[PDB]
């Protein structure tokens, strides 16, 4: 696939582990990006991570122990980043 | 067009999208 788009669902109020919400390649991947941008859902261009989630997981999986720590680091990072901009 | 309402919904409910 020349383009990849993997979506992460995470709501700890409901469920402790994150989930693969979106899974698409090529044209559909481009459309997912355009739609997340339009609708305000953050897009992180992380090639190694995109590539390996694509290889290891499928739509609607829970994130497995192999990749969980990396995904969790991204999620904490995003929350911190939002918080830095939430007081300014 | 190319994304169904299901996937749109799935995007809306995601924390993030990881892309290459």
């Amino acid at each position: 696939p020349t383009h990849i788009t993997i979506g992460i669902y995470f709501k700890p109020e409901l469920m402790p582990i994150p989930m693969i919400s979106v899974y698409e390649t090529n044209q559909r991947a481009l459309a997912v990006r355009a739609y997340a941008e339009k609708v305000g859902v953050p897009v992180i261009v992380d090639i190694k991570l995109a590539r390996s989630l694509f290889k290891t997981h499928r739509r609607y999986d829970l994130v497995s122990l192999e990749e969980i720590d990396e995904v969790l680091r991204l999620l904490v990072w995003l929350e911190e980043v939002e918080n830095a901009g939430k007081d300014v | 067009e190319i994304l169904s309402e299901q996937v749109k919904s799935d995007i809306e409910n995601s924390r993030l999208i990881v892309a290459n």
